[PDB]
RNA sequence: GUGAAGCCAGAGGAAACUCUGGUGGAGGCUCGCAGCGGUUCUGACGUGCAAAUCGAUCGUCAAAUCUGAGCAUGGGGGCGAA
RNA sequence: UGGGGAAAGGUUCCAUGUGAACAGCGGUUGGACAUGGGUUAGUCGAUCCUAAGCCAUAGGGAAGUUCCGUUUCAAAGGGGCACUCGUGCCCCGUGUGGCGAAAGGGAAGCCGGUUAAUAUUCCGGCACCUGGAUGUGGGUUUUGCGCGGCAACGCAACUGAACGCGGAGACGACGGCGGGGGCCCCGGGCAGAGUUCUCUUUUCUUCUUAACGGUCUAUCACCCUGGAAACAGUUUGUCUGGAGAUAGGGUUUAAUGGCCGGAAGAGCCCGACACUUCUGUCGGGUCCGGUGCGCUCUCGACGUCCCUUGAAAAUCCGCGGGAGGGAAUAAUUCUCACGCCAGGUCGUACUCAUAACCGCAGCAGGUCCCCAAGGUGAACAGCCUCUGGUUGAUAGAACAAUGUAG
């Protein structure tokens, strides 16, 4: 995993053939937003301190790849 | 530039030229 | 603050091996641990590595000499006589 | 311990400017010799 | 104060079983095995370690890019540069003395 | 009885020589046209010490007269040699310490070392720390040279033999006593096992000719004949005389 | 625990040299644990735990110290600080 | 008397059941008896290379089973191209076998969970090495094969045939000193637990961050200006300096250092609520400093000792040299970024010992290693305690002689 410094290169990363999926994680305590995209080799992560650009990016990115919201207390397939 | 990598590089070019020969 | 009367460096042997043998070993040991001036660079840093090898710590040159001294009187007299003989004979 | 404390005092004085290098070198060799027992005895020697 | 154990079949401390103690996010103290430490290459003539070149095991040098393994000048590797300056000076002056030595002979010894 | 101790050393099972730490033997270059008619030069790279021997060795690098390559050899270093020296080999080489030139081209009174008994055997005579041989006279017709060996003997050698100027380094190594059991034990250990020494009088009759008895004594003359059966030569062998050397030695 | 060379400072003397306080950390040196060995009680047991063990007391302990695996020497032969 | 290994043992490992025999007494219990089950690997080893050493080949002995011989009195080999097609050519030549290490050299995987019995292998997440195939982005070029800095050198790339030189692999014992990780110790804060006749802002436990990457730094050393005696700098330990010190400014080998991803979504500790089971659910916390001749491992600069100087090979890299090949409308033999496919064979259960090895046996004997808490104390001395592990060696009553030990 490797940081992406700015906003600009995230959309080219997300518009690739091997972008399997993506997810959104929110940290209320630290007021932080994490954007993750999964390629074959790496897991790109983008960190945002503000909240306004998050929705605009969410709708700007292509609709083809799926996006999840990482529910709390992630559990295995077998019942808790 | 060791011989194993040079050997692969020239064989790769050899096939690129055979493909060009069959393309023409 | 001399710590010794006459025994000197060979005091590490305690009271063993006899006075004469300690004197003979001390006389030859004293000249082996000292430092000698280099003949090439001139600095005073040349020390013994092997049984017949001496090397300078500054110019890193290494020279083959005697067992416990850089040069021997026999070898010095032979080099001098050979130089004299050659120069008189051929010049 | 004593050697570092004495040397640290000497370097502090040299850097500040209370003493010069000619006195510094002599005091360094007197500190190397068993001359000064402690910090107060040394500072008294500089004052005198 | 928990004690640790090896994780491989070799039970002896034989300069190839290199270990470190780590604490895991599971709150346990285990052992992690490490390889040996690389050595920096030395100079061909004087014998000192070259600056600007990393120290790795001999196999890892095949995965590193070329500019990271050399320095952009003549005798980039294996020579420090002081030896290169000595080589340049020695070569020029020696050839100059060879020219003057060879030129002297035809006039001073073949004038007859 | 059984086989005595000095007969077992010939089987070469335990009494061999330790040779793991020795890199190469010390020899001259092969005799060639360049060294027979002119001279060649080489650089002295290193002065090294090899185990089991005095007389530190020297590493020399020469060129190749026939091919684009270099050949490494190993000589014995004379006292005064230093790293970076140019050394010369051939018929017309200069007469300085360390040079190698045929034994004919030398005026009387010079000392050499590592002299070949015959031209091309790469050194046979005088190659130990602090020893040398001296030339006595030449015979220009029917070429031959008289030499004097370290032991005092006199010899006649062919005039085409080679020798390298100077005196073997190492000086007076054997002057200070070993003074300690360890230092001697190491010295013999690094070469061949012989450090335990067993007196024949303390032996048993089955083991040694000196045998046992109610007192420690030999029982017979200790001088053994020149022609004796194997297993009997244990003692003073072919002694010409016996006792303390008072006068001068007639043999020369 | 003892404290060999080398080094620093002070004192004496015309000189050659001589004294004092530190620093330094050498020795097949020394007391003493683990390991290795096996002096005395001529102790215990002596159809024993054991076809050589057990307890107290002992020798050495940074060097001729202790030790694992792989290889070599085979019976009038090997190996042996005997 | 804990938690795991090498050699050796070979199912002794787990579950269910049990008449006789064994466990020198008993037995519902067992390492015993009977019936079933259990050992998953491109990354951990073997597989590769050589050491001491062993055995073929050329040759010589011996009536012979066979002995010597390992580069030796030998005609001993391998690299490229084009042809529909192998069958035709062109170069180099001093040399030319195999076996031998689960402790020597060596390409690559970490965390959490899961089973009655296996896991660095199984599941989930995040990576790496080798081999083999191909396309985009960017770079270079009409001056044909890159720019910057005086310099040590720097960057995402940035031609190199035959031959040759060099480095890494690659190495002794001991002594003190400095940096880092882990352990131990002290203070504050948030939770839970123990004691309370009296005292104690009291005593105890949890407070964690892996492989793999990005970014800023850390001894030695090196470069530039300038030219030193009233000599200077300096280590615990006197070495360094016109062969260029002090001073000022820079480059670089070396993270088990700081921050960010991985990563809180994990793990752990409390509380509160349902409630047959199948099932759960919802709230919070998971911090801030100090100290040292402390213990252990690791790194660096010094010093001492030798008539003792402390292995080899496979494999990998740079350079000197200049063979060949290649664009102006595209071509490209770019060690840069991304992208495609594959990685065979065998071992993996358990003990390693006052019961799983060897001693005729469930024998006070023997048998090679790793981890190492608190107090007293100079201390791995002796004595008490915490984690963890046992309570297993035929028993009951009485206290004469003679004994063994104190
Ligand atoms: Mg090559
Ligand atoms: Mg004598
Ligand atoms: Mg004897
Ligand atoms: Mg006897
Ligand atoms: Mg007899
Ligand atoms: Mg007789
Ligand atoms: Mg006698
Ligand atoms: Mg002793
Ligand atoms: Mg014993
Ligand atoms: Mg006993
Ligand atoms: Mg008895
Ligand atoms: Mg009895
Ligand atoms: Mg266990
Ligand atoms: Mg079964
Ligand atoms: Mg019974
Ligand atoms: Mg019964
Ligand atoms: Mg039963
Ligand atoms: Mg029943
Ligand atoms: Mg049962
Ligand atoms: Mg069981
Ligand atoms: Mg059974
Ligand atoms: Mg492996
Ligand atoms: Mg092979
Ligand atoms: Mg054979
Ligand atoms: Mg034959
Ligand atoms: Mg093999
Ligand atoms: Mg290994
Ligand atoms: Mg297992
Ligand atoms: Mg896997
Ligand atoms: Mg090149
Ligand atoms: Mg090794
Ligand atoms: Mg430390
Ligand atoms: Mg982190
Ligand atoms: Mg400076
Ligand atoms: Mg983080
Ligand atoms: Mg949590
Ligand atoms: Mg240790
Ligand atoms: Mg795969
Ligand atoms: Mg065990
Ligand atoms: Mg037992
Ligand atoms: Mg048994
Ligand atoms: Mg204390
Ligand atoms: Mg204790
Ligand atoms: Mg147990
Ligand atoms: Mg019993
Ligand atoms: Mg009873
Ligand atoms: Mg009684
Ligand atoms: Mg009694
Ligand atoms: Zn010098
Ligand atoms: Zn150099």
């Amino acid at each position: 995993p490797q940081e992406v410094s700015d906003i600009k290169k995230f959309i080219e990363i997300c518009r690739r053939k091997d972008a399997s999926s993506a997810r959104i994680k929110k940290n209320p305590k630290t007021q932080q937003i994490k954007f993750k995209v999964r390629c074959q080799r790496f897991l790109y992560t983008l960190v945002l301190k503000d909240s306004d650009k998050a929705e605009k990016l969410k709708q700007s990115l292509p609709p083809n790849l799926q996006i999840k919201d990482v529910p709390k207390r992630n559990k295995r397939k077998s019942s808790a | 530039m060791r011989a194993k990598w040079r050997k692969k590089r020239t064989r790769r070019l050899k096939r690129k030229r055979r493909k060009v020969r069959a393309r023409s | 603050s001399k710590r010794t009367k006459k025994v000197g460096i060979s005091g590490k042997y305690g009271t063993r091996y006899g006075a004469s043998l300690r004197k003979l070993v001390k006389k030859q040991e004293v000249t082996q641990h000292a430092r000698y001036t280099c003949t090439f660079c001139g600095k005073n840093s040349v020390r013994r590595t092997a049984v017949g090898i001496w090397s300078c710590k500054s110019c890193k040159k290494t020279m083959a000499g005697g067992a416990y001294t850089v040069s021997t009187p026999a070898a010095a007299a032979m080099r001098s006589t050979l130089r004299r003989l050659r120069e008189i004979t051929e010049a | 311990r004593r050697q570092r404390v004495l040397r640290r005092l000497l370097v502090k004085y040299r850097a500040s400017g209370k003493i010069d290098k000619h006195l510094y070198h002599e005091l360094y060799h007197l500190a190397k010799g068993n001359t000064f027992k402690h910090k107060r005895a040394l500072v008294e020697h500089i004052h005198r | 104060p928990t004690r640790v154990t090896y994780r491989r079949r070799n039970p002896y401390n034989t300069t190839s079983n290199r270990t470190r103690v780590i604490k895991t996010p599971g709150g346990q103290l285990r052992v992690l095995h490490i390889k040996k430490r690389g050595t920096a290459p030395k100079c061909g003539d004087c014998g000192i370690k070259l600056p600007g070149i990393p120290a790795l095991r001999p196999r890892e040098y095949a995965t590193i890019s070329k500019p990271k393994k050399t320095v952009q000048r003549a005798y980039g590797g294996s020579r420090c540069g002081n030896c290169v300056r000595d080589r340049i000076i020695r070569a020029f002056l020696i050839e100059e003395q060879k020219i003057v030595k060879k030129v002297l002979k035809e006039q001073s010894q073949a004038e007859k | 009885g059984r086989v005595i101790r000095n007969q077992r050393k010939g089987r070469g099972s335990v009494f061999t020589a330790h040779t793991r730490l020795r890199k190469a033997p010390a020899k001259f270059r092969p005799l060639d046209y360049a060294e027979r008619h002119g001279y060649i030069r080489g650089i002295v790279k290193e002065i090294i010490h090899d185990p089991g021997r005095g007389a530190p060795l020297a590493r020399v690098v020469f060129r190749s007269p026939y091919k684009y390559k270099q050949i490494t050899e190993t000589f014995i270093a004379n006292e005064g040699m230093y790293t970076g020296q140019f050394i010369y080999a051939g018929k017309n080489a200069a007469l300085t310490v360390g040079n190698i030139l045929p034994l004919s081209s030398v005026p009387e009174g010079t000392v050499v070392s590592n002299v070949e008994e015959k031209p091309g055997d790469r050194g046979a005579l005088g190659r130990t720390s602090g020893n040398y041989v001296t030339v006595v006279g030449h015979n220009p017709d029917e070429g031959k040279t008289r030499i004097k060996l370290p032991s005092g003997a006199k010899k006649v050698v062919p005039s085409s033999s080679r020798g390298m100027i100077g005196i073997v380094a190492g000086g007076g190594r054997t002057d200070k006593p070993l003074l300690k059991a360890s230092r001697a034990k190491h010295k013999f250990a690094v070469k061949r096992n012989r450090w335990p020494k067993t007196r024949g009088v303390a032996m048993n009759p089955v083991d040694h000719p000196h045998g046992g008895g109610n007192h420690q004594h030999i029982g017979k003359a200790s001088t053994i004949s020149r022609y004796a059966a194997q297993g009997q030569k244990a003692g003073l062998i072919a002694a010409r005389r016996t006792g303390l050397l008072r006068g001068t030695q007639k043999t020369k």
